[PDB]
């Protein structure tokens, strides 16, 4: 009747010299750069980072002129392949508020957003093509529609409604699992024991044998807009264009339709000719030219 | 280090006689012995004294990597703390150390074995109680109501293996991140691992190859032993019985074959190994876990 | 995409094809005039002499030839096939080396010459049958219904790595076709450490070597042979549970994009051979004429045998005799009449009854020596070793096996169980043996001559008793002993010096005080000259 | 410095106090520099391996740190050790100017082999604590398997573009490329190996009994396995007597051939670096059953020695000794001091260590030396304390009795392997014994099956074997040294000796010598006995005109090999007329052994046993004489009556 033995670790020596292209690097690069940047002899960032805390809203916004000003190597890697350089971004505003919010107690954090505002040359609407795919633009237009907020997991608590295992995933197309993972997972001596029982038969959970346990999870919040190009400037004799935008957690409920905007995101696809795949952008920041007081 | 229950009788009645209140830890250890040796050995890693002798030329292997994995924790504990007071963002500050560093942990750094031995027949009979763990029986009498309890057997020792290690703890470095990769072991047998599991090497693309090794790994002495009844406890009519104990640590070579003894041990459960198609339910074999040895002669 | 290419295989495959073109009181050309031979025979092998290859280029193509010759084979039968077509009008070709400068025992092979040409020696224990080995397989598409012909296996069986055409992206999905495959001859043979090679206080040693095409069936077991060959390695499942750490493999796993097929090295040593020699007229026919011509021949053909026993005239008459038999007849209603003569020499162990088994072992061309303790019913007789790796079993040979259509000697023949002494029984009655474990019949041929060395059941011959009465054999075996030579010793002034004296003469002299009329080799051919007459 | 982890070494202070250690140490011949002079032969001859006496460091001041850092951390130490003997030769070679050829020294290989570690307590007593550390052992080789092919370096080619790689192995792992290294080709996963392409090291496990010198109380013989690499394997032959230096492993086992599950309690084994095949206390092997071994030891750069040095003092101390007037008794005596008397015996036994000559005729034909001895008479006589002396002293040997054993258990068997699970061929003890001598006790009461077997080793010093699988002739070059006790209580003189021994008569003519140890009541003789046995427990420790047991082996063992001698006419003459002596004294029956042939050839062996003797290459009248009178003493026929067979116990002398 054991239990599950643990795995664990401590460094000891110095490995190989780091890789400039290498996760850790970036990581430190950017921590550097959010307690470190200076503007008119003021560290904005970390400034802002504290209040913030202080406010319990969990994100900061970052001005895309001063890190191209601080490094250029890392401005190069997030406009490139933003779905790759986020996250260690983020992972690296989670590692400096955790300190932070440590030492503010002395005198259960999630990750944190991380909010995009530029000031560079916009591109048309009608302008975007493949080329685009996967990078990040800067888009003007006026807002539409707005959809009603949905719910999406960050965090769920599952169990097996045959042998009752526990597990748990989160998240920052993820499926519950399709097979119990009680047997590739051997926890224990007695758990070998306890999976099988009365005589040959063998056992088997059955396909897709997990469920939610509501009262133990967490959710966030998402919504839709409609993007569409300024009715002054469409040719004659043709309807205007328009996008489909997703944003979530703190850019949700910022604009309302109406309003003309800019828009930072990523030109990403979706499948909903032979070939074909329906565009849309992943929203990284909002600015709003403030209209109808 | 050996703890004799007599000594936490003894204190228990002092502590008794003059008012104060007092737990009792003696019949807690008895009849759930197999918890109480980790409070031990956490409760004796606090307190134990520094070193009045230096480290030399002539000191065991073991002790020069014990003495080297404590150098390496404080200069990461020191290295951390003085990282984060240059960057101007003290419980807090040695707390907020502690959350983010690795270390060595308590295991890894002890060089001890602990032992329990039982309470013996005169004390409880001076101080009127009922030594429950120095009572002999035979291998007929212990059922499955004894179970996780600390007993006592007398018997004749009819064989004995050699001595081997037994691993505890295996070992794996990374020459991609330098990190040190601690497998712990519970079970007849066991899978090796593959990849680097730390911290840097997770949360990279690139991850390095496991390598074991063996000089930090951690090994026990393990020997089996068989006991069979004596001839005035068997029944009329019948064939004695036998039954297993287990030997670790410092404790082993303490016995031969021909021995008529009592040992000392906590009764605990194993994994089924007979037919399978005799299987009805979750059915355990036994055995012993020896803590203390007396001879008749 | 051009295929890389080693310039210095290409070298030796133009230094060899120079080799066989430009080899030479009428002079000749020997490889040419083979390969002519060949094409007038319709033969598959060539023969090659090493010294011929040596004395050339300073030896650096018989050097390169020799630590490496695994790599260049190819090369060679390239060069053989551009030579045949040049020089000559599917087939496949064998080089077959001989005549090395040097020999090596199998108790001295070195994993340092693992795939390089060498020469061994041993003592044949076992063979099988020749089976069909898969040569070039053709295999056909799944995806698509492509094929795929002249797919080398290289030892194991291999699977085409790639489909050939860009119109399927098929790959390690296939089927084997085995109609339109072709296979080679195979066969498995077993040998053991020389006698006079094992070192001290130690077991002989065994050996595996395979055979291939047309060198099958050549090995026999119980002879010597001289094999050469390549020095291989072949996976060996049996050494876990050894201690020391053994070579793993596992794919690398840098460089792959992201977002288990490890394998075990263990080998052992074994021996592919492509020539096998076994190691025992001429001008030789004016001697054999003038020494039958004389006319006391008989009288120095007794008195060559045993030379070194003071002695026992008639003993040798009769091994003489033994070694040249009457002949076999067969009657009109199947009754068949046996041609061997059987010997049974009856002395205390103070005699020197022994020494004429030992002469004779080691003269006769197929003898095999044993002792009565030291033996066993399936050490005589034969066994059945069902445990062939590939397929159906095989039978290995015993004592009797050995030395068929020859002599069997047996010293302490009276300490022979009841079990083998029936053997014997049924092995001098009818010329057979028969097997019957593991649920295998079979039948054998035992056509065999014994020569045997009793011991008196009392210790002493007391000649107060009779033949019967001093032996311990059963009825059956002791009336089929055509002859009993009963030794003793008897007290003389002359015998007991003539006798001392020649003992001395031996140990002072050694070899040089033998002066027999004839010698070994005489012998031997006389023997066989004379065993083909039917009188 | 700058120290290694886990261990406390420094590569810097290590090197630099072994090359202090190597420039600066005297034996205290003793005076002068003593590893120059073996670096400086090494190099002429070309040597590349260095024995190093650990017990050497102790004397030194610097290094009584390194000995203890090599006996603890062995694999830094012996890589370092090996560095800085190469540093230090370069040095040697070039701070002198010799010769400017040092090329090949720059690209050889050096090695060190420590050989003297301290006393140890028996494998069977370490601890887990003791893994990776600088052990001995003494004990007796049973089995060798076959040279095993161990991979280094492994061969890969790409299956569409013949490119070929070349992967070294790292700590027992291979890493297989995972895409072609090229630019024109760089399709993944397509290495395939070629097995006959790769290079392979040696490797060999051998099996030893362990002989302990402490045991505890109720300790069985156990079995240890070995690792023996590179040019170490097939220096072990089973029967040989050796002392091992190496490392104490551990390493845990696959479950089954399909999964890739361990075991947690784990295999220990040894890897040896050294073996000594010498000793002080018994003599040297017979050259002459090694002659093809030291040839291949030769071809294969092995430096183990089979035979002990010899100085040239030892030799001029050899012939002095050799050169006295009293040799004969001086050598007998020093035989066993502890025993009284048996002057006779005492020279048999020194007889029968010396051995007689081996004739090896050319186109076929064997002779030998070996001499069989037969010891009989009253039970209580000192005729075991012979034989357990005797296996002590010769260099190979069984101790065998003869109610304890079977003919399957000396000849030969097949066992199933514990570890490999296969069948496999050992040896029994009359082929462990080949070229040494086999000790049986109590030889009457071996049944007539067991005693079948004697006749072929004794008669031609060989054994056949017909049994499943296995059919060859074995070499049984030993031997034998037997004892009876009479029939009843003792042995009595008013029967003939054929009634007293439970033996064949015929059995006995087959022996070199017989011996009837008779005790008779003298009182002289009894006190000088009683005096003997007495002084030995004067004091707790023993202190008994004696040679030095070194000594007297070192001569036997230089007179085996470097004397052969041959017969004269002179002795020809002797033997002939003894031998027809023999035959006509005596000429109703069973009352005497019968003279044979065998008697001759024993009067030829022992007589050229006293010419090899004494340094004396020709057997000469003297020597035949003292055969002859030694064979007639041991049976003491000059106190037996010819015609009835019987003794008078006034004639013989004590
Ligand atoms: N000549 C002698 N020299 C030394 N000790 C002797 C002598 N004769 C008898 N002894 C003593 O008597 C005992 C003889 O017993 P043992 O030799 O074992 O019997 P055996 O060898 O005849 O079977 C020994 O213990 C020994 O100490
Ligand atoms: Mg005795
Ligand atoms: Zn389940
Ligand atoms: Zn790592
Ligand atoms: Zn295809
Ligand atoms: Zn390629």
């Amino acid at each position: 009747s054991f239990d599950r033995p643990e795995i664990y670790s401590a460094p000891v020596l110095q490995g190989e010299s780091p890789n400039d292209d290498d996760n850790t690097e970036i990581i430190k690069s950017f921590k550097n750069f959010i307690l470190e940047f200076r503007l008119d002899s003021q560290f904005i960032y970390r400034d802002q980072l504290r209040n913030n805390i202080l406010v319990k809203n969990y994100s900061l916004t970052v001005n895309m002129e001063h890190l191209i000003g601080y490094n250029e190597d890392i401005y190069k890697k997030l406009s490139d392949e933003p779905s790759d350089i986020i996250p260690l971004f983020e992972t690296a505003i989670t590692q400096v508020a955790k300190r932070i919010s440590i030492l503010s107690r002395a005198q259960s954090l999630p990750t944190f957003q991380l909010i995009l505002n530029s000031n560079a040359n916009q591109i048309p609407l009608r302008d975007l093509d493949s080329e685009h795919v996967s990078k990040i633009v800067r888009l003007s237009g006026i807002i539409i529609s707005t959809s009603v907020l949905s719910s999406r997991a960050t965090y769920l608590s599952i169990m097996c409604r045959n042998c009752r295992h526990t597990t748990s995933i989160t998240i920052n197309t993820v499926s519950l699992p399709r097979s119990c993972l009680s047997t590739i997972e051997s926890e224990s001596s007695m758990a070998n024991e306890s999976n099988i029982g009365d005589e040959s038969t063998k056992k088997n959970c059955g396909p897709d044998p997990y469920i939610i346990i509501h009262e133990s999870s967490k959710f966030i919040d998402q919504q839709f807009l409609k993007l569409q190009e300024i009715p002054e400037l469409v040719p004659v004799g043709e309807m205007p264009r328009n996008l489909t935008m997703t944003c979530d957690r703190y850019l949700t409920n910022k604009v309302i339709p109406g309003t003309r905007v800019t828009i930072v995101g990523i030109y990403s696809i979706y499948n909903s000719g032979v070939a074909i795949r329906t565009p849309y952008i992943k929203i990284l920041g909002i600015q709003s030219d403030v209209e109808t007081s | 280090v050996i703890i004799d229950l007599d000594d936490i009788l003894q204190y228990q009645n002092e502590k008794f006689l003059q008012g104060t209140q007092a737990d009792d830890l003696v019949s807690a250890i008895q009849q759930n012995a197999n918890h109480f040796t980790e409070l031990f050995c956490r409760a004796i890693d606090n307190n134990m004294p520094l070193p009045t002798k230096e480290i030399d030329y002539k000191d065991d292997v073991l002790d020069v990597i014990l003495n080297q994995r404590r150098l390496r924790n404080e200069r990461m504990l020191s290295d951390r703390t003085n990282e984060i007071r240059s960057e101007n963002l003290n419980d807090a500050l040695r707390e907020v150390v502690e959350d983010e560093t690795e270390l060595f942990p308590p295991n890894l750094t002890r060089r001890y074995f602990l032992y329990f031995k039982p309470l013996s027949q005169n004390c409880a009979r001076r101080y009127r109680k009922k030594a429950i763990s120095s009572k002999p029986l035979s291998v007929r009498q212990i059922k499955g109501d004894f179970l996780g309890q600390l007993i006592t057997v007398r018997g004749i020792i009819t064989r004995v293996s050699d001595v081997k290690p037994a691993v505890e703890v295996i070992a794996y470095t990374c020459d991609q991140c330098g990190y040190e990769v601690f497998q712990e072991v519970n079970s007849r047998t066991f899978t090796p691992l593959s990849e680097c599991t730390s911290e840097e090497c997770s949360q990279n693309q690139t991850k390095g190859q496991l390598f074991m090794s063996t000089r930090a790994s951690k090994f026990s002495a393990f020997q089996e032993c068989k006991i069979q009844e004596l001839s005035q406890q068997v029944p009329v009519g019948h064939i004695p019985r036998s039954l297993n104990i287990h030997v670790n640590g410092t404790l082993v070579r303490s016995l031969s074959p021909g021995d008529i003894v009592d040992v000392t041990g906590i009764f605990l459960p194993a994994p089924y190994t007979g037919f399978k198609a005799l299987k009805a339910g979750l059915l355990t074999e036994t055995y012993l876990e020896a803590q203390f040895v007396r001879q008749h002669k | 995409v051009k295929k890389v290419d080693d310039v210095t295989g290409e070298k030796v495959r133009e230094a060899f094809e120079q080799f066989l073109e430009d080899f030479s009181g009428e002079v000749e050309k020997v490889y040419r005039a083979q390969i002519e031979f060949m094409k007038i025979y319709d033969l598959n092998t060539i023969y090659i002499d090493y010294q011929h290859l040596s004395m050339r280029e300073n030896g650096a193509l018989a050097m390169a030839i020799s630590e490496q010759y695994y790599r260049f084979l190819p090369f060679l039968q390239k060069g053989l096939r551009r030579v045949v077509r040049k020089y000559a009008p599917e087939r496949v070709f064998q080089i077959s080396f001989f005549n090395l400068p040097t020999v090596h025992r199998i108790r001295d092979i070195r994993s340092e010459k693992i795939g390089s040409l060498l020469s061994i020696s041993g003592t044949v224990t076992r063979t099988s049958e020749v089976r069909p080995e898969l040569y070039k397989a053709s295999f056909t598409c799944d995806m698509c219904r492509a094929i795929v012909d002249n797919v080398e296996q290289s030892f194991k069986y291999t699977e085409p790595t790639f489909c050939p055409n860009p119109s399927c992206e098929n790959r390690a999905f296939w089927t084997l076709n085995v109609t339109r495959s072709r296979f080679l001859d195979w066969q498995k043979v077993r040998i053991q450490e020389n006698a006079n090679e094992i070192p001290t206080g130690s077991m002989p040693r065994t050996l595996d070597v395979i055979l291939r095409g047309d060198s099958v069936e050549r090995a026999k077991p119980g002879d010597r042979c001289k094999f050469t060959g390549v020095e291989i390695v072949v996976p060996d499942v049996t050494q876990l549970g050894l201690p020391g750490v053994k070579p793993s493999s596992t794919l690398d796993t840098r460089g792959i994009s992201k977002t288990l097929g490890v394998r075990d090295l263990t080998y052992k040593i074994s021996f592919l051979a492509c020539h096998v020699i076994s190691i025992g007229s001429s001008d030789e026919i004016n001697e054999l004429k003038e020494m039958v011509k004389d006319e006391h021949i008989y009288d120095k053909l007794v008195r060559s045998i045993a030379p070194a026993v003071f002695g026992h005239e008639a003993v040798k008459k009769g091994i003489l005799l033994q070694m040249l038999g009457g002949v076999h007849k067969s009657t009109v209603e199947g009754i068949k009449l046996r041609g061997d003569i059987n010997i049974c020499v009856v002395g205390d162990p103070s005699t020197s009854k022994s020494q004429f088994l030992k002469y004779v072992v080691g003269f006769a061309p197929r003898s095999v020596y044993t002792s009565g303790k030291a033996s066993s019913a399936a050490g005589l007789t034969a066994a059945v070793v069902r445990d062939e790796e590939g397929g159906d079993y095989t039978i290995e040979a015993g004592a009797l096996m050995l030395a068929d259509n020859g002599i069997c000697c047996i010293d302490e023949f009276d300490k022979m169980d009841i079990s083998d002494q029936v053997a014997i029984h049924e092995a001098m009655e009818q010329q057979t043996i028969s097997i019957a474990k593991a649920g295998i019949h079979a039948t054998l041929n035992a056509r065999t001559s014994i020569l045997a060395a009793a011991n008196p059941v009392g210790g002493r011959y007391n000649r107060k008793l009779s033949l019967r009465g001093n032996l311990n054999m059963t009825a059956p075996i002791m009336s089929r002993f055509d002859l009993f030579f009963v030794i003793l010793d008897d007290c003389n002034e002359k015998i007991d010096t003539e006798l001392a004296s020649h003992i001395v003469d031996l140990h002072m002299k050694r070899d040089e005080a033998i002066e027999p009329p004839f010698s070994a080799e005489q012998l031997r051919r006389y023997i066989k000259y004379a065993r083909t007459f039917k009188p | 410095l700058r120290i290694i982890w886990g261990t406390n070494v420094s590569i810097q202070e290590c090197t630099t106090n072994f090359r202090n250690f190597l420039m600066s140490f005297k034996y205290k011949t003793d005076e002068e520099l003593y590893y120059i002079k073996q670096l400086n032969e090494m190099r002429e001859l070309g040597t590349s391996n260095l024995n190093l006496d650990a017990r050497n460091l102790l004397a030194y001041k610097q290094t009584e740190d390194l000995y203890h850092q090599l006996l603890n951390y062995p694999q830094e130490v012996i890589s370092i050790m090996d560095q800085t003997i190469k540093d230090c030769m370069v040095s040697l070679i070039v701070d002198n100017n010799l010769d400017y050829d040092l090329d090949e020294i720059e690209t050889k290989f050096y090695k060190v082999r420590p050989y003297n570690v301290g006393s140890c307590k028996g494998m069977r007593e370490l601890n887990p604590n003791d893994i990776d550390k600088l052990i001995n052992l003494k004990g007796l080789v049973l089995r060798s398997t076959p040279v095993i092919p161990d991979m280094k370096v492994a061969f890969f080619k790409c299956n569409v573009c013949d490119h070929t790689m070349a992967v070294e192995i790292d700590r027992g792992v291979i890493q297989e490329p995972a895409r072609c290294e090229r630019i024109d080709c760089n399709e993944p996963n397509s290495m395939s190996l070629i097995h006959n392409r790769c290079s392979f090291a040696d490797k060999q496990v051998i099996k030893l009994q362990e002989t302990p010198d402490f045991v505890p109380d109720g300790q069985t013989p156990h079995s240890i396995s070995l690792c023996v690499y590179d040019e170490l394997v097939d220096s072990c032959r089973a029967g040989d007597r050796i002392e091992v230096t190496g490392t104490f492993r551990s390493i845990p086992i696959r479950a089954n051939s399909r999964q890739r599950v361990l075991k947690s309690l784990y295999k220990t084994y040894v890897d040896v670096v050294h073996v000594k095949k010498v000793s002080d206390k018994r003599l040297d092997v017979d050259t002459s059953t090694i002659e093809q071994e030291l040839m291949q030891n030769k071809v294969d750069h092995n430096e183990v020695e089979e035979v002990r040095q010899i100085t040239d003092q030892d030799l001029a101390k050899i012939r002095e000794v050799a050169a006295r007037e009293d040799l004969y008794s001086l050598l007998a005596r020093s035989i066993a001091p502890s025993i009284y008397e048996l002057e006779d015996v005492k020279k048999g036994i020194l007889l029968q260590l010396f051995g007689g000559t081996n004739k090896t005729f050319t186109k076929g034909g064997r002779y030998r030396g070996d001499i069989n001895i037969l010891l009989c008479g009253d039970p209580s006589t000192s005729k075991s304390q012979i034989l357990q002396y005797v296996h002590k002293i010769t260099p190979r040997g069984v101790y065998t009795s003869g109610k304890g054993s079977s003919a399957v258990g000396l000849t030969a068997y097949i066992t199933r392997d514990v570890d490999t699970k296969q069948l496999v061929l050992e040896s029994g003890a009359l082929v462990l014994s080949d070229g040494g001598v086999c000790c049986i006790d109590e030889f009457d009461k071996m049944s007539d099956s067991t005693r079948s077997v004697l006749h072929e080793v004794m008669e031609q010093q060989t054994i056949s074997i017909a049994k499943a699988g296995i059919i060859t002739t074995l070499n049984a070059r030993s031997s034998i040294l037997a004892s009876a006790n009479p029939i009843g209580s003792r042995y009595n003189p008013n029967l003939p000796v054929t009634e007293n021994i439970d033996l064949p008569p015929p059995l006995l003519s087959r022996f070199d010598l017989v011996y009837l140890v008779l005790d008779k009541v003298d009182e002289k003789n009894d006190r000088e006995l009683a005096k003997h046995l007495t002084n030995l427990y004067l004091e707790d420790k023993p202190e008994h005109d004696v040679l030095p047991v070194e000594f007297l082996t070192m001569y036997i063992s230089y007179a085996k090999e470097h004397i052969h001698p041959i017969i004269t006419e002179a002795a020809k003459t002797e033997l002939v007329r003894a031998y027809v002596g023999m035959r006509k004294m005596g000429d109703s029956d069973e009352k005497r052994i019968t003279a044979t042939t065998r008697q001759l050839e024993s009067m030829i062996r022992l007589a050229e046993a006293h010419a090899k003797m004494k340094l004396k290459n020709v057997v000469e009248l003297e020597d035949v004489q003292e055969a002859v009178r030694l064979i007639r003493s041991a049976i003491k026929d000059y106190a037996t009556d010819p015609k009835t067979g019987k003794i008078d116990m006034n004639l013989v002398q004590t």
